[PDB]
């Protein structure tokens, strides 16, 4: 009973933590071109592509690590209860 | 406890571990419809922002309007004098950031020159027409004299002025329209000055005409003075536009309008913002979550499922 | 006595580690404009804003993780000592 | 015997995981310049330098964390075996 | 267990901890040789891409060729009319992204003007020569009449056109080569138009000549029409180039060629891509790992080495 | 143990956990004063770098000076001929990166033209004056002949040359100052050439004058040759500047100077660099820590505080 509510507190804190807004934008760079303009097109597309790739990376390890911590806690309490049952 | 059906999730330890429950934080899709609460949505069905500013005859309904997010349908098109917008994106984003169409008229003095010129390529009804916010200046009788107009700014805000330079097709057209063999128009403020000279030449015949117009804009600060000098080929403004600061943007879309109340608008419709991540699109407006490239970010919400 | 000096070694190594200089700049992009120039202003401001945001993010998880490790060690030794006291 | 094969599974999964390709580029921004062009040179060099620095940072914590997890597991099983030997 | 010789690695806990084994994921160096499998490698030994496009006499062998990664040796040099490439990087990257040299001739009509002009600075053999893809237009007898060549696009792909504007050294040279005292050349499509006027003046004497040529390019879409107007100092194309979409790039290198099958090519040679990181170079081609600034990224592959 | 007063810190587990002790790594503020050790600080109280380079009469004290970090007070202002710096930031950062004012004179030959022109807008004392590093060339008697001056570089370093092009107000002013109805000035090296033509017109009357000057700069490498050609409206240099490579920058500030020894300088004063992060400013100089947006980064330095 204690483990269930404890893990619930864990994931619910994790949830209401990670769902935060840290992004605020009104108007950005042009993501879409109709013709070929020159070097400025390269600058624009490259910076925005690097931005989206880096954000995807950030997200990737965010979920990776949080899931890892959830594993560590759940399997830790799992072996603990297995020990106390196999005294 | 244990359940006969677990959920497989990605980890760093092992690529797919099975737990008892998980969640699907990523928003997967949109409803398809954009809807206008609490935002003020104005539908530019067949005319974009610039055509609304110039005053095209087929969109004279959109006048003195405000908005929170202007939309641009792919079916937009122009029905007036052919033109070109030098550095179009800058002025588009500038006017889009304001969000208003408060056009305040101004009394101008045009001596010796004939105003209100029109062409059959911009028929506002049964007869020839022109733009509503612009005035075509022409010669009167036997001459086109030099013009030096001045307008001050005694207010406490900024003013937007639009003007145009006419590029004729032939030298005979220039001489018959302006006695001066060559044209020149200078806009000037106490800190910003520009000069434009027309270019006589042939252009791709669009709507049955080769002559062109080039539009330019100017910003006047409080206490600044705007001076216009001309000797031919000038399209003068009829007033100015008041500048504001607010949360106004633009988004090209083709989705229909609904009556939902939602703070997140996307070109593919609306989505709820009760989630931290979404994969519908990167281009969002208002309170919208992080954009990613992964639609299957699963979050383990239960213990490891070890069935009996 | 051993736990106190051990934890001291921990945080002091962590400190003299994270305080490293990895940034070296002499002259950078213009962060401040007096008038409106055009698209180049967008490029400049966007790249520098993305840079500062990404650096703040990096810092965020740096402190987050290090604090997490300090927790893991301190509460681990806490339950260990509670166990050895409650034999 | 079990610990050796377990740790082998650990590092081999870690390896075949981290070696993934997530980068795909055909043509990029011009890093080299022969003369001084102006502000566009600043934009170009700054964005690419920030990119390489951020990628190096990402790599840094990648190896840092993975090595950390390997430590945690190996020293955990170390004290476990020391306990079972010193009963 | 324990071993008498461990491996020192960097950590966040302590700067150097000793474990029983580690690995060296970072690729340290290259073999020095670049090799052409499964990629199609073409060696531009002494002429770069632009000289291959213009058709320099010393690289007439490279004609109608395709490639996957063009190389540019530092020993490249030109042996023809001096020139300048306005915005050189854009056109270089554009032609480099295509990867083909399919040049399709086109029938042009040049009335009243003398074609196929050459100079001793571009001798293609024993006599005077010029570029293979360009034609020098000159006056015939007593006049250089105005030109207006039109060419449509009835196909379903894009066409590349190259042209040049001649800058003479003296006004007498201009008048003797073109009866018109001043020149002007206008290229036009239904959406893109440009106009160039020559510049009479003295330039640094290169290969014994002060006159210059400026090259420009144009892209024609399906259904578009290309119109050329001229009155003097025009170098006209002899055809067009078909545009494609593929994985084609360029890389300046000086390494020799081998026969190894490898997907990763670097300017310093080839490297295997069986590793996640490398420190040879940032500029890579094909499937190549992450670039970093650290060559000593060690990964602990064993337990902590605590010797007896 | 336990204490009655703990410290609350942010975690990922719980938002605020209480431990027995913590630290405040972030530097919170500055002392307000900038001080000049071990750096060489030069105070440009009322004249910026460019005015120090041109040689304004009110800052003739700063001559042949070196520095490590130049400061620009907001009270700076010019007291000479009105001007414009095309692409000002580039030249500002270029001269700021050098850090020296070693001006080496050079012997020039100006045939048929009158040198050392001045105006009452730049009075260096009781009489009319001009810039110290520039020379105003004018006609002599009845003509302004063409000038073709040449200067080589036999040294092993780079040279900086400054020059100016005069824009008159009226055509009569141009003709009376230079007999040529139109002007043209060409700077040339073996690889870089530029040409400027003056612009006759009216400008905002500043200090009682409408005429203008446009400044340009040129870099000469070892073995290169600088050629200047002119026919009117040229402001010639009197020498050159030697280029160096070092750690020199600029920072606009209004803080007073002190005698501290410190390696970290900020526009709001100096700060110690014994910490990994600070929140005073992002623009720093020398060894200064990481910039962040959070001023409350607490680091737990004790066990969890569980009071009795
Ligand atoms: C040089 O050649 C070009 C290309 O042929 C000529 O441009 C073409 O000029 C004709 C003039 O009749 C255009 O026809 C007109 O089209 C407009 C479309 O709005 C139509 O309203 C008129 O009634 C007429 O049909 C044609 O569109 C135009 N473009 C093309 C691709 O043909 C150009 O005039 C020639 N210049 C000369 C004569 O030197
Ligand atoms: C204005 O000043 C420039 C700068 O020197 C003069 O340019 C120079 O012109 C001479 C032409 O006699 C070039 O000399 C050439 O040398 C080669 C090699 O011996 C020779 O074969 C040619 O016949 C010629 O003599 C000299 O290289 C060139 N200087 C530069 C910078 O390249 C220019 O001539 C001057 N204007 C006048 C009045 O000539
Ligand atoms: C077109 O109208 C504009 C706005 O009225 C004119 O600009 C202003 O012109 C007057 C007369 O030239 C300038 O006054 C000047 O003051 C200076 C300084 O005392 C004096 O040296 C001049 O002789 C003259 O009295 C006024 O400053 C100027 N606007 C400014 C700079 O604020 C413009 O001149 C008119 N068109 C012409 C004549 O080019
Ligand atoms: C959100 O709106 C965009 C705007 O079109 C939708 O766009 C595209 O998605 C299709 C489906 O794979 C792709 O083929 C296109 O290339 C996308 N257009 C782009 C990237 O410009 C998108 O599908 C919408 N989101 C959802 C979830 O439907
Ligand atoms: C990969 O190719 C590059 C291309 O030259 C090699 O380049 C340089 O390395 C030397 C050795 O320190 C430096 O002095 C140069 O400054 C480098 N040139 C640059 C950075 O443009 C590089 O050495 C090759 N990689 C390896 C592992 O040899
Ligand atoms: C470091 O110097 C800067 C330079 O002015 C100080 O600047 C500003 O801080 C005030 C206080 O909130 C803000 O209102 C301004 O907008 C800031 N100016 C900017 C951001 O350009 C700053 O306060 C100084 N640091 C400290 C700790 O005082
Ligand atoms: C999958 O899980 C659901 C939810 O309890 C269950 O009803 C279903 O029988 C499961 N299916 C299988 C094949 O286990
Ligand atoms: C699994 O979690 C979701 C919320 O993430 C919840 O709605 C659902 O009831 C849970 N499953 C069970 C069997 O309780
Ligand atoms: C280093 O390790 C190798 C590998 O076992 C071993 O042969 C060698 O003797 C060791 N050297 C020292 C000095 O420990
Ligand atoms: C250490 O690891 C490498 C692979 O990373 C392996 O080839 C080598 O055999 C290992 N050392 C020993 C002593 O097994
Ligand atoms: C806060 O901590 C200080 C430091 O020991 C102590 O002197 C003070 O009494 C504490 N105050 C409270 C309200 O606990
Ligand atoms: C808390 O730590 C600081 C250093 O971070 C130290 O100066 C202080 O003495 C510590 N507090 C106590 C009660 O020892």
């Amino acid at each position: 009973l204690k483990s269930t509510q404890a893990a619930i507190d864990q994931i619910n804190g994790k949830l209401n933590r990670v769902i935060e807004k840290t992004n605020e934008k009104f108007h950005q760079i042009e993501k879409e071109f109709s013709e070929v303009e020159g070097r400025i097109q390269d600058l624009e597309k490259y910076v925005e592509d690097t931005k989206i790739d880096l954000w995807s990376y950030n997200a990737e390890l965010l979920v990776a690590l949080e899931n890892q911590h959830t594993i560590d806690l759940t399997d830790s309490e799992m072996n603990k209860l297995f020990e106390k049952t196999r005294r | 406890h244990a359940v006969p059906n677990g959920t497989l999730v990605k980890t760093i330890t092992d690529d797919q571990i099975e737990v008892t429950n998980a969640t699907e934080l990523v928003q997967s899709s949109s409803t398809g419809k954009i809807c206008n609460n609490p935002h003020r949505i104005l539908d530019g069905i067949d005319c974009t922002l610039i055509d609304a500013l110039l005053g095209d005859p087929h969109c004279d309904v959109f006048q003195n309007e405000t908005w929170d997010l202007f939309v641009e349908r792919s079916k937009a098109f122009s029905n007036c004098y052919p033109y070109d917008v030098p550095d179009y994106a800058s002025l588009r984003s500038l006017v889009a950031s304001s969000g208003t169409l408060e056009f305040i008229t101004e009394g101008f003095t045009w001596t010796g020159v004939t105003q209100n010129g029109g062409s059959n390529a911009c028929k506002r009804g049964p007869g020839s027409g022109f733009f509503s916010r612009l005035n075509w200046l022409t010669k009167s009788g036997s001459t086109y004299p030099v013009l030096n107009v001045t307008m001050p700014n005694n207010d406490n805000f900024d003013k937007l002025y639009i003007w145009g330079i006419h590029h004729p097709s032939t030298n005979q057209e220039q001489t018959s329209l302006y006695v001066q063999a060559s044209g020149r128009v200078t806009v000037s403020t106490r800190r910003s000055q520009q000069t434009i000279i027309p270019n006589i030449g042939s252009r791709p015949w669009v709507r049955g005409l080769s002559s062109r117009i080039s539009i330019y804009w100017t910003i006047v600060k409080p206490g600044d003075v705007l001076v216009i000098n001309s000797n031919g080929n000038l399209i003068a403004p009829r007033g100015y536009f008041k500048m504001r600061t607010g949360k106004s943007s633009i988004m090209r879309s083709d989705a229909p309008i609904d009556t939902c109340i939602s703070e997140c608008i996307t070109p593919n419709g609306s989505i709820p913002n009760d989630k931290p991540f979404q994969n519908v699109n990167k281009i969002t407006y208002g309170a919208c979550p992080k954009y990613v490239k992964q639609n299957t970010l699963k979050l383990a919400t239960g213990m490891r499922n070890v069935p009996e």
